[PDB]
């Protein structure tokens, strides 16, 4: 009983096989600590963000919406957010998603309980689960994807942080 | 529901089973303490608790002594800490004379043997902590003020 | 019970004979100094730590002296052999000022494995695992044919080629630190002191002052 | 988060009496509870406008950008940090109590 | 005769006024006793406890405070049931009070005086004659 | 222990019998007085020395007389 | 003063080490059954 | 007590050769060391001002301590907290100075322990109790030809040291 991804340490005792996305990474023993649904709605919760969040950074780079130069100049990654909160964007981003979050933490509350499966909202209006053999599929995609936009959303804001350029002009600009 | 009953299921001791007694955090940390923690030996038990205290015990000696404001002020630090090292070390072997009868058990903390151990392990460490402290408060500036240099 | 690479004195009592690397050899019995049940575990792992780092460091010191990477000479300049780390750390921030984080990317990456490392020794210390010495599972090619800990003649080698690697990484060290001239200008000059290196004084210059005064100070 | 609210932990408030603490559900709950009516701005120099939630948001950023030096003894920063603290602790009390007692 | 170590004790919420170290090491009381009625007393060390109906059983560090105990119950509920008890950390239990069966203030048969010194107080002995002498100075 | 002393003067009154906080005194059977009984000292090793007996005896030098001693566990009155 | 290494040899052994050596060994002898 | 290995026990006689055949060694380095003048600075007399009032002596002039004094006295340091580490927790195999009072004592050597020119007990305890006659001998030559020390272990050992 090894973990998988570290060969030298025990498997953790709280984490199994079951779960999507396992792979035997903890190391440090976080999931006695906190309890591992609470930490896998939290972890699902910070991938979606993520993953927005990369695909914004990219998009914003590629394109952006009609009227937006008009009232963003030069700001690219987080210079928006800054000007934006003059002007009303962000307070109604935060207004709305705070708003899914009031039921997202009765959501939360009824996963501890034990009723409902972590970042599970049933939120399937395309069927692409409906099959199950794609579901699982799916479901470990979702977790490697999301880990993968939350370092990339850290490494391109902090690559924006270092050059000012953002992701594609990073790349173009070398 | 009440968070305050007898200790040990014992109405007449005199101890209660209160939550910074008896709670499941304090529990953890009390077992896992290297005075309480199983499957060390009493000379693992004196070598941890060296290394921390000896480690801790450079810094007000070195901040307030009486020759901080001069060069040596790390060494004269070191120096006193080792000086109480060496008192505290006594009272320790002095302790275990007047306290424990002479048995073969070795294992515990309060047998001669034991308390020898611990004695032993613990000027040992205290002397390598003190020593680790001493290292990392020379080589690295930010130790020698209270993070000052950053100002 | 005498000792191999002693014969008259009296064998190690800690020390098994199953351990690889072994000849009895443990004059001050460092390895009884704890009574408990995984410190001969603890200080074979210490052992093999010490050897893979050293033979790192060792084969590092030769290739620096062979080449360098591209665009390092003109960031250090001629700096060899623990002068580059006091170079590099002189522009890094936090420890000095300037652009780089080279000795602390080391820093951070190799601290990640060796946290991990730590839990691996912490749990071979209590008896939870029946993993031996310096095994962290790492064998992507198949050396040892089926297991990553290898073959007994091949920690025999590994170990003994680390004691080698400490012996030589501190004479190639301690022979720059006072020639300055780093291993195979070192290796060449066969005559030394005749023509030294102008070099600088490391990060702990006092343990360079009984040199002068005390002992001869040829250079 | 030494116990959360749902029936998983062994976590015993004392030696025999196990209790949940529901540190994600009072935290989240008290946390909005106080920072939503304290977004009320007001014309007062301490405040700047804002709420005190948003004055003292506000005051964290701008200190964390002089990072090493702290704010001084007439910044607005201490008098913020201190009602801010103090009804968000009087808001975790009052709802631990409400939650864990009442349960509904 | 013997202690019933099985008697159910007062009901009590436990107090930090109780036996400490040198009871299980050294000597520890117990107190017996029948009550009629599930009622509230004070115990010696500390608070309120309530006495089960039925027989009681209390463990206290000093005789003392097992004999307070036994006055208060005589007086307040008119109780004189009780028995005191010495226990030795070798598990030897010494019946103590009352003695012999009879109260000390009550005249028994069978006891023998001791103490009784056959003059009145001022016939003593002045302390220059006994001195290095082993004679006592009550005559 | 304390020493406890019960001189002929008794009159019988066993009022401290009835002080003693610790069983140390008990009544025995004397012709001398017209109570018919004296105090007597059975239990000096549970004296803990209060003198309550000797408050309580109404003789007009007491009849009962205690005498600090050694002390020890029992008569130093210590719970610990 | 002649012998003037005398004070400083002597102050801290008398003062310091003195004391510290009647004090652990009243300390031992005063608390031993036999 | 006394029953630990201490006292004038065979013990006590061993450790105190032990000891004064280093002390040999010790003066004899410190009088050739000095007499070279390889001991840095040693006549500068250390500063009040860095080192605070246990550097002060009361000699007439300077009124502080020597460096010379202070090195060897750090010389000493360094081998007593060896010394109180070695004695409160010795080695495994290493004799220990406090025994514990129910082992049973070496056998008193006697006028002359026997002839064993290995790495032995007897040749260990014949150095030692010559080494402790040597210190004595020298500090009363020393004390009675008026000479220093230093210089009296130079005259008896022949002038070789300086
Ligand atoms: C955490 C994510 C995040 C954050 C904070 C921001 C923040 C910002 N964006 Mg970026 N953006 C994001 C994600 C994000 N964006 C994504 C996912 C995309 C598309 C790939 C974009 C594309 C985008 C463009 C093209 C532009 C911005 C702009 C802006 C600014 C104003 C807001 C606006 O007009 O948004 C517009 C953003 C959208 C319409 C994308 C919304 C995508 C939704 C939320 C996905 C959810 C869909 C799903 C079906 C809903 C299910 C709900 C579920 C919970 C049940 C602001 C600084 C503007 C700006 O000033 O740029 C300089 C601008 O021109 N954003
Ligand atoms: C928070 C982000 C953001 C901001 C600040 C703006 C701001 C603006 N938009 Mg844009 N817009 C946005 C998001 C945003 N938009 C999004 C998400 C969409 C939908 C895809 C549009 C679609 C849109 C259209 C279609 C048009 C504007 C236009 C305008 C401007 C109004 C000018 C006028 O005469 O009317 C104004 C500056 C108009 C304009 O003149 O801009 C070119 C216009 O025709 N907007
Ligand atoms: C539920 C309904 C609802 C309503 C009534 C509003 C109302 C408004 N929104 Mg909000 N918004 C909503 C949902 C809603 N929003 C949701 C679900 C999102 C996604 C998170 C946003 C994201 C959003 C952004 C990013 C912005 C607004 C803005 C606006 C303003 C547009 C003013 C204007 O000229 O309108 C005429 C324009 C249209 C009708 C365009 C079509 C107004 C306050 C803008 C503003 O100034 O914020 C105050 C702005 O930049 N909204
Ligand atoms: C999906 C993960 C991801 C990816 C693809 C990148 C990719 C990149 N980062 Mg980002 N970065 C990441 C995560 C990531 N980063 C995270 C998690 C952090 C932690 C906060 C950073 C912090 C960071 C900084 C601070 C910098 C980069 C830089 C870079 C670039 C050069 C790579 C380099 O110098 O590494 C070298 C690789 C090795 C030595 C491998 C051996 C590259 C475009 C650098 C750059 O050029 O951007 C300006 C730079 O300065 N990144
Ligand atoms: C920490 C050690 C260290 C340091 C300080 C440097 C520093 C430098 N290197 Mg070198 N390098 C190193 C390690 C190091 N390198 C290693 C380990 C490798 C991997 C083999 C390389 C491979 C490398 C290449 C292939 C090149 C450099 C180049 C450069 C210079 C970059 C100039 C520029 O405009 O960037 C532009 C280049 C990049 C942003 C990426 C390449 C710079 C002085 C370049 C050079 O010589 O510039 C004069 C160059 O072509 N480096
Ligand atoms: C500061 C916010 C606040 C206040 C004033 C109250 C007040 C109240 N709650 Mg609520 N509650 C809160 C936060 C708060 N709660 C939060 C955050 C949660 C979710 C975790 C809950 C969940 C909750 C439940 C589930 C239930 C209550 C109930 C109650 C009532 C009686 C029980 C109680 O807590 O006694 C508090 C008693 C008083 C406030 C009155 C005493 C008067 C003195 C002066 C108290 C003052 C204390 C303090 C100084 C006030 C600070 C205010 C502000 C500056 C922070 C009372 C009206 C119960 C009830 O009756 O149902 C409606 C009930 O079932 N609450
Ligand atoms: C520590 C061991 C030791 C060593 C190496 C020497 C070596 C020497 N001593 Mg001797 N000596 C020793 C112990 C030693 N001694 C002892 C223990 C004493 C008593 C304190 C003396 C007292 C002594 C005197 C009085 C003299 C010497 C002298 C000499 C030197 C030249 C003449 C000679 O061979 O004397 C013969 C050897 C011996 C007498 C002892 C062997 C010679 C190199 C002479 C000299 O040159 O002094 C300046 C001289 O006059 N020694
Ligand atoms: C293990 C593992 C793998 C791996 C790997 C790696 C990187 C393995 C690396 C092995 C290395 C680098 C070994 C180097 C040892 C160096 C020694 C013994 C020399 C000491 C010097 C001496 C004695 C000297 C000297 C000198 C003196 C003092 C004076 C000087 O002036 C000069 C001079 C030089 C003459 C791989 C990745 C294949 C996977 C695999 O499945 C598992
Ligand atoms: C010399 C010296 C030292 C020393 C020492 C010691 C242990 C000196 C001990 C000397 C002793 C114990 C001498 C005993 C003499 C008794 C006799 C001859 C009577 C017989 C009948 C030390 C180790 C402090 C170092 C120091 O730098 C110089
Ligand atoms: C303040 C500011 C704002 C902002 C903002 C934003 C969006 C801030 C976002 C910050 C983020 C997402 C930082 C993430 C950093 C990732 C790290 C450190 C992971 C490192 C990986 C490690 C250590 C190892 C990983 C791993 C590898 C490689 C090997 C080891 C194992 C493993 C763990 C798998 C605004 C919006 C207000 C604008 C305003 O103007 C300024
Ligand atoms: C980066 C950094 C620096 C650095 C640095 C480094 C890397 C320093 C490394 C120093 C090292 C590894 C020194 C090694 C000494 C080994 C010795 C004396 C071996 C004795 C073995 C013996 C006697 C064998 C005896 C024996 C043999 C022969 C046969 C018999 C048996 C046996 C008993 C085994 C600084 C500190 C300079 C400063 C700089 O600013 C920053
Ligand atoms: S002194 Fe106190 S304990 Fe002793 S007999 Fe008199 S009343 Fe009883
Ligand atoms: S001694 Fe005093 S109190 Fe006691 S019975 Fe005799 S007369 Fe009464």
């Amino acid at each position: 009983a090894m973990s998988e991804s570290v060969p030298f340490l025990k498997k953790p005792e709280a984490l199994d096989s079951s779960m999507a996305g396992y792979a035997g990474f903890d190391p440090l023993g976080l999931s006695s600590i906190a309890d591992i649904k609470f930490l896998q709605e939290s972890e699902i919760k910070h991938c979606r963000i993520a993953m927005l969040a990369a695909a914004g950074s990219i998009a914003q780079d590629i394109f952006t919406f009609p009227g937006v130069s008009k009232v963003v100049g030069t700001a690219k990654m987080t210079g928006v957010h800054d000007v934006l909160v003059k002007q009303g964007a962000m307070g109604q981003i935060l207004l709305w998603t705070s708003f899914l979050e009031v039921f997202g933490t009765i959501a939360l509350l009824e996963t501890l309980d034990g009723k409902r499966a972590p970042g599970d909202f049933k939120f399937d209006p395309l069927g692409f689960s409906k099959n199950a053999e794609t579901a699982k599929r799916y479901q470990l995609s979702e977790i490697k994807n999301g880990r993968l936009a939350m370092l990339a959303t850290g490494g391109m804001v902090h690559g924006y942080f270092i050059t000012g350029k953002g992701p594609l002009e990073l790349l173009t600009n070398f | 529901s009440q968070f305050i009953k007898p200790y040990n299921d014992d109405p007449f001791v005199g101890n209660l089973a209160t939550p910074v007694s008896t709670s499941s955090f304090t529990k953890s940390l009390l077992s896992n303490l290297p005075a309480y923690r199983a499957g060390l030996s009493p000379l693992l038990r004196g070598v941890e608790i060296g290394l921390t205290h000896g480690y801790f015990l450079v810094g007000p000696f070195y901040k307030l002594g009486p020759l901080r404001n001069s060069d040596v002020a790390l060494l004269s630090g070191f120096f006193s800490a080792l000086g109480l090292i060496v008192i505290l070390v006594a009272c320790l072997t002095i302790y275990g004379v007047v306290s424990f009868e002479e048995t073969e058990a070795k294992d515990q903390l309060q047998t001669a043997k034991g308390w020898r151990q611990f004695t032993s392990g613990w000027l040992v460490g205290s002397v390598g902590g003190a020593s680790f402290a001493y290292i990392l408060i020379s080589n690295i500036p930010f130790l020698q003020t209270a993070g000052m240099s950053m100002l | 019970a005498k000792s191999k690479a002693i014969p008259f004195l009296d064998a190690p009592p800690a020390l098994s004979e199953s351990m690889p690397g072994y000849v009895g050899f443990d004059p001050l019995w460092v390895s009884s100094m704890l009574p408990d049940a995984g410190y001969v575990k603890f200080l074979q792992e210490a052992e093999i730590k010490h050897g893979r780092v050293a033979m790192l460091a060792a084969a590092g010191a030769i290739v620096q002296d062979i080449f360098t990477f591209p665009g390092v000479k003109s960031v250090i300049g001629d700096v060899k052999m623990t002068s580059v780390h006091d170079k590099f750390l002189s522009m890094e921030a936090g420890s000095g000022k300037g652009d780089m984080a080279a000795m602390h990317q080391l820093l951070l990456w190799l601290g990640l494995l060796e946290i991990a490392t730590s839990v691996a020794i912490i749990q071979s210390f209590k008896g939870e695992t029946s993993r031996g010495p310096g095994e962290f599972g790492f064998d992507p090619l198949n050396f040892g044919k089926g297991n990553s800990a290898g073959s007994d003649s091949y920690k025999l080698k590994e170990i003994k080629n680390g004691r080698l690697a400490m012996i030589g990484i501190g004479g190639m060290v301690h022979h720059y630190l006072l020639t300055g001239k780093g291993p195979l200008q070192f290796l060449g000059g066969i005559p030394n002191y005749k023509s030294c290196v102008s070099h600088p004084d490391s990060l702990l210059p006092w343990l360079f002052k009984a040199v002068g005064p005390v002992l001869p100070k040829i250079c | 988060l030494s116990v959360v609210a749902q029936s998983k932990s062994d976590f015993e408030i004392s030696d025999g009496t196990p209790y949940t603490l529901n540190v994600p559900l009072v935290g989240a709950a008290s946390f909005i509870g106080w920072v939503v009516p304290t977004l009320l701005p007001s014309q007062i120099a301490l405040y700047g406008g804002k709420g005190l939630s948003t004055a003292f948001f506000a005051s964290i950023g701008t200190n964390l950008a002089k990072f090493p030096a702290p704010p001084g003894m007439t910044d607005p920063f201490w008098l913020l940090c201190f009602i801010w603290h103090s009804g968000l602790f009087a808001t975790m009390i009052l709802g631990s109590i409400g939650y864990n007692g009442y349960a509904g | 005769e013997t202690l019933n170590l099985q008697i159910p004790s007062p009901t009590f919420e436990g107090s930090t006024g109780g036996w400490l170290r040198a009871a299980e090491v050294e000597e520890k009381y117990a107190i017996t006793w029948t009550s009629p009625k599930e009622q509230v007393f004070e115990m010696p060390t500390g608070g309120a406890a309530i006495m089960r109906q039925g027989e009681n059983l209390l463990y206290l560090a000093r005789k003392e405070q097992c004999l307070a105990l036994a006055t208060q119950v005589k007086n307040s509920f008119k109780i004189t049931d009780y028995k005191v008890y010495r226990i030795f950390p070798s598990g030897e239990v010494q019946y103590l009070h009352p003695k012999d069966g009879v109260f000390p203030e009550k005249v028994n048969a069978g006891r023998v005086g001791v103490g009784n010194v056959s003059h009145s107080i001022g016939k003593n002995l002045n302390p220059a004659q006994i001195k290095f002498t082993s004679k006592s100075f009550n005559g | 222990s304390h020493s406890v002393k019960v001189y002929d003067t008794c009159i019988g009154c066993t009022q401290c019998v009835r002080a003693c906080p610790c069983d140390v005194l008990e009544m025995v059977s004397w012709d001398g007085c017209k109570a018919g009984q004296i105090a007597s000292a059975p239990r000096t090793e549970d004296c803990i020395g209060c003198k309550r007996c000797e408050t309580a005896c109404p003789t007009d030098f007491l009849s009962v007389r205690v005498y600090l001693g050694g002390e020890t566990t029992r008569s130093m009155g210590l719970a610990y | 003063m002649t012998a003037a290494y005398l004070p400083s040899i002597l102050v801290p052994i008398i003062g310091l080490i003195f004391p510290g050596l009647v004090m652990a060994f009243a300390f031992i002898y005063i608390e031993q059954d036999e | 007590f006394g029953g630990r290995g201490l006292g004038v026990t065979v013990n006590a006689e061993r450790w105190n050769g032990r000891h004064a055949m280093f002390g040999i060694f010790a003066m004899v380095m410190t009088s050739y060391m000095k007499g070279h003048g390889l001991i840095p600075d040693a006549d500068k007399v250390l500063d009040i001002a860095q080192w605070g009032p246990l550097a002060a002596v009361w000699d007439g002039a300077g009124n502080g301590i020597s460096n010379e004094r202070a090195i060897i006295l750090i010389a000493h340091v360094h081998v007593l907290v060896v010394s109180v580490i070695a004695a409160i927790a010795p080695f495994g195999f290493q004799d220990t100075l406090v025994k514990e009072k129910g082992y049973t004592p070496e056998s008193p050597a006697g006028l002359i322990p026997p002839f064993k020119t290995g790495l032995t007990a007897e040749a260990e305890l014949i150095n030692g109790r010559l080494a402790m006659l040597g210190v004595i001998s020298i500090v009363t030559a020393s004390l009675f030809t008026g000479t220093s020390v230093v210089d009296t272990i130079n005259l008896g050992m022949g002038k070789i040291l300086y």
